[PDB]
């Protein structure tokens, strides 16, 4: 590793990651002269570490 | 017969505080101290004119 210079005493590390919703979900099998259903309910979630 | 009255004082800083303090909120270059002798420097001679 090569070296670096920061002017400051202590140095801190923040790392917010994200886990988001994934795209699955196909699609629902339909026929043509009736009416179409809802699309289910996806979950995301964030979370932030400290060193 | 008239003869004056001598008063003076001091203040030191030591090697900690001169550069491992910054700002509370954000994050510092260590610039502070020249900030906060500035203020003791004006306080010393409200000193001698409140004596």
């Amino acid at each position: 590793f090569p070296e670096d210079s920061t002017f400051a005493s202590e140095l801190e590390l923040y790392l917010l990651r994200t886990q988001d919703a994934e795209q699955t979900g196909m699609t629902f099998v339909h026929q043509v002269g009736s009416t179409s259903l809802p699309v289910e309910a996806r979950v995301a979630k964030v979370d932030l570490a400290k060193a | 017969t008239w003869s004056p009255l001598a008063f003076k004082e001091s203040r030191v800083w030591d090697e900690k505080e001169i550069l491992y303090l910054g700002r509370l909120a954000d994050e510092v270059q260590a610039g502070v101290i020249n900030e906060q002798i500035a203020e003791s420097l004006t306080w010393l001679m409200a000193r001698m004119r409140n004596r």
